[PDB]
RNA sequence: GUUGCGUGGUUCACCGCGGAGGUAGAGCUACUGGAUGGCCGAUGGGUUACUGACGUCAGCCAAACUCCGA
RNA sequence: UGCCUCCUAAAAUGUAACGGAGGCGCCCAAAGGUUCCCUCAACCUGGACGGCAAUCAGGUGGCGAGUGUAAAUGCACAAGGGAGCUUGACUGCGAGACUUACAAGUCAAGCAGGGACGAAAGUCGGGAUUAGUGAUCCGGCACCCCCGAGUGGAAGGGGUG
RNA sequence: UUACGGCGGCCACAGCGGCAGGGAAACGCCCGGUCCCAUUCCGAACCCGGAAGCUAAGCCUGCCAGCGCCGAUGAUACUGCCCCUCCGGGUGGAAAAGUAGGACACCGCCGAACA
């Protein structure tokens, strides 16, 4: 309840700066307390390029946890990216504060190609 | 009684559907009576000049009255 | 009749045109002095008014004043040149238009309502009839 | 009470920034980190 | 492993499901928290506090207090802004648990002319405050080494929706009521 | 934070001399604590001019 | 204003289209102030017929009031 | 008697009076930059001192608090409150504009150097904005080594701050 | 395609509030503080490893004009330009308030079960 007020709060915070166009999508990320979930938005139609989860084949290919976990839906959205044709994204916090399986995320796309 | 201070000479500069030029300054004003937008800078003194050369338009943007450049 | 208290001691004299478009009707008692002219009535004027209801009707009855006089007039010392400065106030006056209702009254007797709301008209400075509540 | 005070920079003693502090508040004198064009970066600041 | 919250876990829970018949089972009250603290008036006179109240609170309770600054100025009380006037301690969990436990035990009764606490102190929502006035029986704090006397009030902030839940689940706990 | 600020909260034992013994983790005393009044034995836990007259007349 | 040399409809008028407004008016339980009559009754008064706060019910006022608005 | 804010001022700008109201001749080495986080006043209930009003807890509360300082326009998306690191309170520039008799005044994207913060995107050429100021002449100081009255120096002058 | 989780558009006709129904995937509530990280005190929050329990809450669906919001037409106020000596009139614009009414949102992208 406030927890998710307190969220979006943060997030529109955050994105009162931070847009993502065609060339340069945003990399919006929504993480839950068993899985997080992650995409591009291009945030000038509305129109999402690119999408990933931590609910696929990675939900039991698990080489540890949550934050292995996060590393291969990391390396999964690059790859979809690539597919895309997309190599500079913007990284949205979604209101969650950085680090952990946040960072785990990000530092898996930066190695994985992406340019952000 | 009898002081008083200069006209500062506020107010729009160009109205919509303007084409201007890119730094061209839109709206002189205290605050920001009204909001930059798209191609739309501010300035140290809320200036609201133009980054790109278009036309002007204003818009509404949930309460906020804003002056944007359409390329 | 004077105020407690005003934001602005010098204003600018109240602009005389138009009709008034509230309180033209009655509200409070069934009788009541309906203007006809435009003036700057005083506190002076409404206490003679109000005094003559009040001595002439002698008991009995309600007296609604619906008018209070809050805009303030100002007037220069009797000996000095053109131009020193803004008058000091002198007067309190309520800015009365056509139409406007300025007393109301109630009385079990109609000729003896009539009479006091007469003798109220003749001391004012405009033309007054006197209306009904239907 | 707050005086026009002059920063040298510590290596070639050229005064290059001028500027204002309260002499009570800062008794002791002022220190900054300052672009040096004599010496090309930045270098330390010391009031004169 | 707190004996206060093992024996609310084990019959505490299953009492209030009897007493009023909640749908579900985590709509029966729970204590959130319980929070100390000083409110000095030493604050404009002296100004020596952080002997005065934290270094007694922290024994007192188990952890160190939170300083908390004055939010206006006042004449009357001589009062500015800025400088602390009271000092507030939350305690939560195991820590609570055992706090409350010490408190019920042996701290309560202890103090003078111990005749109850009032079971009309409640805030109308379900949450219970008391507080005495002096420096408190808490063997873990003894007046050979403290200054000037000072008192402390207790705010217990429970689940409960309820007066008479709040009041039912205190006196389960095993406060002393009228 | 909890490095050197908060005060040491070690185990501890309350012993009283009702009886009614306990074992807690209190502050820096790591000592026992003797009582002689706990909540087992306090009270409230376990509970005419006219006859004067007439007694003394 | 006149006049020489450049420019040539760029000026102005009407019609259409795109724009900013806070005047007239009006309103105010939309703010800041003033203000009439009731109901309730805050305080103060010697058990209170005396001051009658706040709200609320109707009616109002404003260059430095504006939820509005030509 | 100069500068800033409101009304007069008649819904662009501008507009007089010995017209109606106020402010300025500063302040802050953080009250500057950046990153992250938070939401106030008031009212109600309960609570030793503590009471109308000190700190505590729970509700209600969208701006009625607050903004270094007058007022206006803004700011709750915070420009308000808290904390970490720092000195961009830079250097060389600047397309294009507002205002304007002239002299002045004002805004400015962006480029380069060398940096601060940030994981990055980015932001940063003082301060929510608008007052806190004085032309030219003549002198002082630091630096560059530009001219140097036969020549070499020097005196003196010159440029930058 | 049905109805769910996100991202947006728009910023009340969309809000607030009341009344009912749901936990497949999911979203949350939830278990502990060993590791990253943090409390001007508190693993309350943030962060970390999880699913013992659950829709009670959040959330979603449907129904409510209750508060709040939108709001005509006509008339009037006011008004540009003429007539006119004022009074008023012609001609062209045209409110605010109020009334009738509306309304418990609408639209796009991605993902899961189902399609
Ligand atoms: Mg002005
Ligand atoms: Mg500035
Ligand atoms: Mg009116
Ligand atoms: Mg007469
Ligand atoms: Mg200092
Ligand atoms: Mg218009
Ligand atoms: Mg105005
Ligand atoms: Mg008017
Ligand atoms: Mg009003
Ligand atoms: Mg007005
Ligand atoms: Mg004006
Ligand atoms: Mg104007
Ligand atoms: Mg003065
Ligand atoms: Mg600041
Ligand atoms: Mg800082
Ligand atoms: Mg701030
Ligand atoms: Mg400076
Ligand atoms: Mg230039
Ligand atoms: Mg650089
Ligand atoms: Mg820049
Ligand atoms: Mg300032
Ligand atoms: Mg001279
Ligand atoms: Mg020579
Ligand atoms: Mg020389
Ligand atoms: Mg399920
Ligand atoms: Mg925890
Ligand atoms: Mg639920
Ligand atoms: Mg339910
Ligand atoms: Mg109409
Ligand atoms: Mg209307
Ligand atoms: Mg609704
Ligand atoms: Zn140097
Ligand atoms: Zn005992």
């Amino acid at each position: 309840a406030t927890r998710r007020i307190s969220r979006l709060r943060r997030h529109t915070r955050l994105r009162k700066k931070l847009s993502g166009t065609a060339e340069r999508p945003r990399l919006v990320v929504h993480r839950s307390a068993r899985h997080i979930h992650v995409q591009l938005v291009n945030d000038l139609n509305g129109t999402t390029v690119a999408a990933a989860s931590s609910i696929e084949a990675d939900v039991r290919g698990v080489p540890g946890d949550k934050k292995a976990r996060s590393v291969r839906v990391g390396q999964l959205i690059a790859e979809r990216a690539k597919a895309a044709g997309i190599d500079t994204v913007v990284f949205d916090r979604g209101g969650y504060t950085y680090g952990g399986r946040i960072a785990a995320l990000a530092d898996a796309a930066r190695e994985n190609g992406l340019s952000f | 009684n009898g002081r008083d201070s200069a006209a500062q000479r506020l107010g729009v500069k160009r109205y919509g559907g303007q084409v201007v030029k890119a730094g061209e300054i839109l709206v002189r004003q205290r605050g920001t009576k009204f909001h930059p937008g798209v191609n739309v800078g501010r300035g140290g003194d809320d200036t609201l000049f133009a980054k790109t050369a278009g036309a002007v338009e204003f818009g509404i943007k949930r309460g906020r009255k804003t002056v944007s450049i359409v390329g | 009749l004077i105020p407690r208290k005003v934001k602005h001691r010098k204003q600018h004299h109240p602009r005389q045109r138009g009709i008034a478009s509230g309180g033209t009707t009655v509200n409070f008692g069934d009788y009541g002095i309906q203007a006809l002219e435009h003036a700057y009535v005083t506190n002076r004027q409404i206490e003679s008014a109000r005094i003559a209801i009040n001595r002439h009707i002698k008991r009995g009855g309600k007296v609604w004043i619906n008018i209070f006089p809050d805009r303030p007039l100002t007037k220069k010392p009797a000996e000095t040149r053109m131009g020193s400065g803004k008058g000091s106030p002198e007067w309190w006056v309520a800015n009365v238009k056509p139409g406007r209702v300025l007393f109301e009254l109630s009385y079990p007797n109609e000729g003896v309502a009539r009479a006091a709301l007469t003798r109220a008209i003749h001391k004012l400075p405009i033309k007054a009839r006197i209306i009904t509540r239907e | 009470v707050r005086p026009k005070i002059t920063l040298a920079c510590e290596v070639c003693k050229h005064r290059n920034y001028i500027t204002k502090k309260n002499r009570r508040n800062d008794p002791d004198r002022l220190e900054l980190k300052k672009f040096c064009p004599n010496c090309g970066k930045h270098q330390a600041h010391r009031e004169t | 492993q707190p004996r206060l919250k093992e024996r609310y876990r084990s019959e505490i829970r299953d009492a209030l499901r009897k007493q009023f018949g909640y749908g579900n089972v985590m709509q029966i009250p729970t204590v959130t928290k319980v929070v100390v603290n000083m409110g000095v008036g030493e604050a404009a006179r002296d100004a020596k506090l952080i002997n005065g109240a934290v270094n007694d609170l922290a024994l007192i309770t188990g952890q160190k207090p939170e300083v908390r600054r004055a939010r206006k100025s006042i004449a009357q009380f001589k009062l500015r802004e800025g400088m602390p006037v009271g000092v507030r301690v939350t305690l939560r969990g195991d820590r609570m648990w055992e706090f409350l436990d010490r408190l019920t035990s042996i701290a309560l009764p202890r103090i003078r002319d111990f005749r109850g606490l009032s079971p009309k102190q409640f805030d109308g929502v379900g949450n219970y405050t008391f507080g005495l006035a002096e420096q408190a029986v808490f063997h873990e704090v003894d007046v050979d080494k403290i200054d000037r006397v000072r008192g402390m009030d207790i705010n217990v902030v429970t689940s409960a929706a309820t007066d008479d839940e709040g009041r039912a689940l205190l006196r389960a706990l095993g406060f002393p009521f009228k | 934070m909890k490095s050197d600020i908060h005060p040491a909260y070690e185990e501890t034992t309350v012993v009283c001399g009702c009886g009614n013994t306990f074992q807690t983790r209190s502050t820096k005393p790591g000592g026992r604590i003797v009582v002689e009044v706990c909540s087992q034995c306090h009270p409230f836990y376990t509970g005419g001019r006219v006859a004067r007259f007439e007694k003394r007349y």
